């Protein structure tokens, strides 16, 4: 018995979502089930919003959402679907369609969960990224170590590598998961730290590799001289 | 347990099973066992579908099993009809081998059944006199 | 609705440690409650149900304990595939809702961290948005405190937190904190700083910078 | 230490039994009156049974049967409210048609005039209509009569229902069940290791062919042979195939309806006029798709006999029309293709499309029930029909000399055949709840 959700992953704002969950009953079973839908955002505890019989169709809802989502189901092609107008940018998170059943036959709780399928509510398209360098101050010279990196602002879609030295350079790099800003873009940042004693004699040049639009960025990073 | 879902064993789902996994499966058979051209056929087959049915019930009735599923007999299980253990012909059988190990058998069981529960009711009845 | 409590949200523990995670709710549940483990990138999977029985498929080192109000998750021995993230979520009655979780990793030495600032460039400027960027390397463990300042005044709002995976060389985490502001927000203070305590720090990190110098 | 017998109830047990299926369907005026059948059930289960190895046999289940004496009944149900086509049996004098004719199709059709009823009884009226030479005799500008005038009359079809065969479960009432085989290398007769109750038939087609089996349910994965005995000169051989391959019928004759009162409320539907140009009807397969499917068809077939030997494709044998070319209905019409052109083919060991002439006759005879005929009346506008072939009915020629050359030709009069390759994984069998299994119990005594 699995569970798969189907649907568009990256939705404008403002209209009703759609969700398609395909449901792989248990052979030789006969009964109900209880269908449910559940989001989980990036890093953010997982929120139900509704669920529904298979027999009955008993559609319970979450008082705080019940004005925007709808769970519907049909057993002529057996498939679920699950809607919710007026999408905003705190809707964007990973859902999640589950299904609970006691088989009698063998005292199991069968607790199946899919994968999950990410949506994301944005009024953005395909663009490149913008590249900024977070160079280190002038002040922190007296220190070891020292950080710089390479900011990546106003780009839309994932997903896009951010290498040191053509890919030479990887102590102390990290490079942070993208999140999703207010204006519908996402936004990450990439970070090294080096001994401030290289500062002046070796050339960084941080490379961001975009493959939705194929955009290739060299930039040079270097503290500002005063 | 508020979205606790409840599913069963499918109509004819245990037939393969063992004896013991089977006979817990017995209530979805039971309840699952129930232009003049086209009715009367349709009209016939409801009918002799229902007096098949009642023929059971009735054959269930004259013995000692009077609406439950699962009835004793205090009448001996012969070996002549199968010398086989209890601990492998409930665990390692199925009851449609089982059917046709034994089918020679059902009718002289039937009559010995029904014998046995007329004399146990003239027993009964014998002993409510005191 | 439910409100559904569960402490605590993260702490430190070794292979083989001896730990639970405690559960509280708001109303009374009595043992309609269940535990779920999640991986980063992975669903949900169920380990005990109804509070004390075993779910099929799961290690038996879980376990879980507790009536009414009261719920306690405890583990006999830990395992390095043990390290995810654990919620209690309630079924008695409707809706339902989840905890607020408790993530376990490796325990290691305490580290301090080693807080920077990135004042924008000219070119972000010039472009209309800005984003001061407070990165934290090297530090233990995972709880840590981060805040904005401008003017001299704590300030809330317009800030976001990217946090990667736990290293798997030396065990130690990156923090970045994004202040994003516009423009005419930007060029309207002077003063901006980032505020940062830790176990490891025995006074407070405080990296502040200025528009003119 | 004894043991106790004791009776139980509602046990899965299984008894080979006949019982009467009833039809059902999704009661979607209508055709072949579908409107007897019960609704079906829009969420049918199905139980898949492990641990089951239950037997499984063609040529022998009364469901064929059933199905057949229920088309019978249904055809005689929708033929009876039509017109009895009766009194037209008169001396039609005919004429050969020579407007714009081709070769091929000249001496087809024939120009018959003729004296026939109206409403009012004491008078006649000379009317004129187009029939063709398979519906005609000579009897000794001359005279013709009808084929089924010296048989009993019949009835013609009744313009608004039409032959579209829709699909129809067969449901079986309590007491009973329905096994299928779900295994894709299913064997015509043998036990079957998936077995799954189903609640009844899933859609089935009654399409009506004589040669090459259309509109049917497709293979599992690959070419299958079926047959009650493979050794057997005279049984019939079933092939179904996995890939479709697609025909394209046409009839480019634009022939008109005519409405002809021969009668109170009896209108006769004749041939009119036909404008435009003239041409035989024909039917196209594709050259590669169908050298495929043969050489599939050759390469399972050469797994049942010796790897040695080689088989050639021949002919129908001959008898009447009925069998001796492919005969199937499109739009109302019904078609009659020499299929003298797709077995032509010999198989040794180790601008592309083949067309086939068809003929269009009017007194048709279905079930091969000698009288009660049909009246196919004319559909207005040029037919087109479009189909998957599904399987063939081959027949092996007698002698088998030293058990080389093998030749197939194709046949089968019967129709049961035409269902034996759909109702083959279905089965029905009776319940016995009953069951006398024993214990230790005694119950408890007074
Ligand atoms: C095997 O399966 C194939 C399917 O591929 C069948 O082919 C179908 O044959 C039927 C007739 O036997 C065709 O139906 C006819 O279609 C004509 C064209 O109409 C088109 O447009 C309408 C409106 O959108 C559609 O409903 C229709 O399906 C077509 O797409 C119609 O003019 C015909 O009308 C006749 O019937 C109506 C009643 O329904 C009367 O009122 C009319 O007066 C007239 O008599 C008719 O509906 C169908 O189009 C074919 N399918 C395809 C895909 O072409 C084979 O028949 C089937 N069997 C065999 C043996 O091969
Ligand atoms: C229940 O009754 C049936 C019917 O009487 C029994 O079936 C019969 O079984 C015998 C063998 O037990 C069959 O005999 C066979 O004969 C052939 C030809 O001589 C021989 O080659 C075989 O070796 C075997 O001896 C017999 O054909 C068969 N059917 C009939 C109609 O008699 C069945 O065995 C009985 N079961 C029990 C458990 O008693
Ligand atoms: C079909 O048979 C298998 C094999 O016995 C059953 O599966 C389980 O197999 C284990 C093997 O050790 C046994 O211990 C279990 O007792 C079996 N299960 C049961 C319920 O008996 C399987 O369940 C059977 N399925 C059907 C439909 O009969
Ligand atoms: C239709 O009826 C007419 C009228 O009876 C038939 O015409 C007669 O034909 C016979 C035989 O040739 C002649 O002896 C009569 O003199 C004809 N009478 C008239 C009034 O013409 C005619 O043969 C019938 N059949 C057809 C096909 O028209
Ligand atoms: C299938 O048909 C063949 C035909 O060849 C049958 O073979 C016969 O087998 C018997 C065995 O005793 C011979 O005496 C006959 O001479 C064979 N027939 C011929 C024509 O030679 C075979 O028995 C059939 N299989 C069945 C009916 O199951
Ligand atoms: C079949 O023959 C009849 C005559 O028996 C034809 O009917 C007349 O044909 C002429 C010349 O073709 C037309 O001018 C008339 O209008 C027709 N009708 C009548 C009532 O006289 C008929 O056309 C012939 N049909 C074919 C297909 O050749
Ligand atoms: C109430 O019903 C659910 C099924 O929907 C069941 O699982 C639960 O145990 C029931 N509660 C009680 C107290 O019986
Ligand atoms: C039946 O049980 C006896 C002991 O009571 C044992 O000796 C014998 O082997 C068993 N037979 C089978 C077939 O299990
Ligand atoms: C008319 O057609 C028939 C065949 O149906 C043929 O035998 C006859 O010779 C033809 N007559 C003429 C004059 O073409
Ligand atoms: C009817 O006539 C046709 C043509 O002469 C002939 O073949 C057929 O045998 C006849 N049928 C009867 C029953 O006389
Ligand atoms: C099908 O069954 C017949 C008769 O039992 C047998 O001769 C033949 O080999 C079987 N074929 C397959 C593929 O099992
Ligand atoms: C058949 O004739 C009718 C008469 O009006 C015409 O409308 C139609 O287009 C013709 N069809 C063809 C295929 O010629
Ligand atoms: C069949 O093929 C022939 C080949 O010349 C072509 O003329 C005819 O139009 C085709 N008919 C159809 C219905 O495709
Ligand atoms: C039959 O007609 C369809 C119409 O789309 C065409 O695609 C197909 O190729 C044709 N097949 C043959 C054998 O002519
Ligand atoms: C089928 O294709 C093969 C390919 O070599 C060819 O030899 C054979 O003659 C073809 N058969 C027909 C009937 O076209
Ligand atoms: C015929 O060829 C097939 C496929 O190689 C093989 O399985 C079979 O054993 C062969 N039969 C004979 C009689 O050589
Ligand atoms: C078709 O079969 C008939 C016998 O029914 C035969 O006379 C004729 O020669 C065959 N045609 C071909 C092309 O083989
Ligand atoms: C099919 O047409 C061929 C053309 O030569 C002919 O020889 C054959 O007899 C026809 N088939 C039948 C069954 O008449
Ligand atoms: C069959 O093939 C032979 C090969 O020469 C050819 O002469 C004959 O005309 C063909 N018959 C048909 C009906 O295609
Ligand atoms: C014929 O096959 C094609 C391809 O699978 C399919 O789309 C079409 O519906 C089929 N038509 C019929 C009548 O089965």
């Amino acid at each position: 018995v699995q569970l798969q959700e189907s649907g568009p992953g990256v939705v404008k704002p403002s209209e009703t979502l759609s969700l398609t969950c395909e449901v792989s009953l248990h052979a030789s079973r006969v009964g109900s089930y209880y269908w449910s839908w559940i989001r989980q955002s990036q890093g953010q505890r997982p929120e139900w919003m509704g669920g529904l019989y298979s027999d009955t169709g008993n559609t319970d809802y979450n008082p705080s959402l019940k004005s925007r989502v709808s769970l519907s189901r049909d057993m002529s092609k057996k498939q679920f679907f699950l809607n919710l107008r007026s999408v905003t940018a705190t809707d964007t998170a990973v859902y999640f369609c589950v299904s609970r059943y006691v088989d009698h036959w063998t005292n199991r709780r069968f607790d199946v969960w899919g994968p999950g399928a990410q949506v994301t509510v944005t009024s953005a398209s395909t663009k490149g990224p913008s590249v900024f360098p977070l160079a280190p101050s002038s002040r922190s010279t007296s220190e070891s170590t020292a950080a710089l990196g390479c900011l990546v602002k106003d780009y839309f879609p994932e997903p896009v590598t951010v290498s040191w030295n053509s890919g030479s350079l990887t102590s102390g790099v990290h490079t942070f998961p993208a999140v999703l800003q207010s204006s519908g873009l996402y936004s990450l940042s990439s970070v090294v730290t080096v001994p401030s004693s290289s500062l002046g004699t070796q050339t960084y040049v941080c490379n961001v590799n975009h493959k939705p639009s194929n955009t290739k960025v060299d930039k040079r990073v270097e503290i500002k001289t005063c | 347990a508020v979205g606790i879902g409840a599913v069963f064993l499918g109509f004819l789902g245990a037939a393969g099973s063992t004896m013991g996994a089977a006979s817990m499966t017995l209530t979805v058979q039971a309840r699952n066992l129930l232009l003049t051209v086209w009715g009367i056929k349709q009209l016939q087959a409801r009918v002799l579908a229902v007096e098949r049915y009642l023929r059971d019930q009735q054959l269930l009735g004259i013995w000692g099993c009077s609406g439950k599923l699962i009835c004793c007999t205090n009448v001996p299980w012969n070996s002549s009809w199968s010398n086989r253990n209890l601990s492998e012909i409930w665990d390692n059988m199925t009851w449609l081998q089982w059917d046709k190990e034994i089918s020679n058998y059902t009718q002289i069981i039937y009559g010995l059944l029904e014998e046995s529960q007329n004399q146990q009711e003239k027993n009964e009845q014998d002993l409510l006199a005191l | 609705d439910i409100q559904m409590t569960q402490s605590p949200s993260s702490l430190s523990a070794s292979v083989g440690d001896r730990v639970t995670v405690t559960c509280r709710a708001s109303l009374d549940i009595n043992k309609d409650l269940n535990w779920y483990q999640q991986k980063p990138g992975k669903a949900p999977a169920l380990l005990i149900y109804a509070a004390s029985t075993l779910q099929t498929g799961v290690s038996s080192r879980f376990s879980g304990s507790g009536s009414g109000t009261q719920f306690t998750l405890t583990i006999s021995s830990l395992q390095p595939e043990d390290f995810a993230t654990y919620y209690c979520l309630q079924d008695y009655s409707f809706p339902l809702t989840f905890g607020g979780g408790t993530k376990i990793d490796l325990k290691r030495t305490v580290a301090a961290p080693s807080v920077f600032i990135f004042p924008p460039s000219e070119d972000q400027v010039k472009s209309g948005t800005v984003s001061v960027v407070c990165l934290l390397n090297n530090f233990y463990p995972r709880e840590a405190s981060v805040k904005w300042k401008v003017d001299g005044a704590l300030k809330t709002g317009n800030s976001q937190e990217s946090v990667t995976e736990q290293d798997s060389k030396d065990n130690t985490y990156s923090l970045s904190s994004t202040l994003t502001l516009s423009s005419t927000e930007y060029q309207s203070h002077k003063v901006y700083a980032c505020e940062v305590t830790h176990q490891g720090l025995s006074s407070p990190v405080t990296k502040s910078f200025n528009r003119a110098a | 230490e004894n043991l106790w017998v004791t009776v139980y109830y509602g046990v899965p047990v299984w008894k080979d039994a006949e019982t009467t299926l009833f039809c059902a369907s999704d009661a979607k005026h209508n055709v072949w009156a579908t409107h007897a059948c019960v609704p079906t059930d829009p969420n049918p289960q199905e139980i898949h049974l492990e641990n089951v190895t239950e037997e499984f046999n063609m040529w022998k289940n009364n469901m064929v049967e059933q199905m057949h004496t229920d088309i019978i009944s249904l055809w005689d149900q929708s033929l009876k409210p039509c017109v009895k086509l009766t009194p037209l049996c008169v001396t039609l004098q005919c004429t050969n048609v020579t407007n714009n004719i081709t070769d091929d199709m000249r001496g087809e059709l024939k120009n018959c005039s003729f004296n026939m009823t109206t409403e009012l009884r004491d008078k006649k009226q000379k009317v004129y209509s187009l029939f063709y030479r398979l519906d005609v005799v000579q009897i000794n500008n001359k005279e013709y009569r009808l084929i089924n005038c010296n048989t009993s009359a019949c009835t013609q079809a009744c313009p608004k229902v039409s032959f579209e065969p829709i699909p129809i479960h067969y449901c079986a009432p309590a007491g009973f069940a329905i096994l299928k085989c779900k295994d894709k290398k299913f064997n015509g007769t043998g036990p079957c290791p998936s077995v799954s109750t189903v609640q009844c038939t899933h859609g089935i087609k009654p399409v009506v062919s004589t040669q090459l089996l259309l509109n049917g349910s497709l293979a599992e994965e690959e070419v299958m042979i079926r047959s009650e005995n493979i050794t057997n000169n005279a049984k019939n051989i079933l092939v179904q195939f996995n890939t479709p391959v697609q025909i394209n019928c046409t009839r480019p004759n634009n022939n008109t309806r005519k409405s002809i009162r021969i009668g109170p409320g009896q209108a006769f539907y004749a041939t009119g006029d036909i404008i435009g140009d003239i041409r035989q009807a024909h039917c196209n397969v594709s050259k590669a798709t169908w050298n495929e499917t043969l050489g599939k068809v050759v390469k399972q077939l050469r797994k049942h006999f010796g790897n040695n030997t080689i088989i050639r494709f021949a002919n129908s044998s001959g008898g009447d029309l009925e069998v001796t070319t492919h005969s199937f209905n499109c739009g109302g019409e019904f078609f009659y293709c020499n299929t003298s052109g797709l077995f032509n083919s010999t198989w040794i060991s180790n601008n592309d499309s083949i067309t086939l002439p068809c003929r269009i006759k009017q007194i048709i005879n279905m079930w091969q029930r000698i009288g009660q005929c049909m009246y196919a009346p004319p559909i207005q506008g040029v037919i087109r029909c479009v189909s998957n072939i599904t399987g063939l009915i081959l027949t092996r020629d007698g002698g088998s000399t030293n058990s080389t050359t093998e030749t197939f030709r194709p046949g089968g009069g019967d129709m049961r055949d035409n269902w034996r390759s759909e109702l083959y994984k279905y089965k029905v069998v009776k319940i016995e709840p009953l069951g006398v299994a024993p214990t230790r119990c005694k119950r408890r005594v007074v």
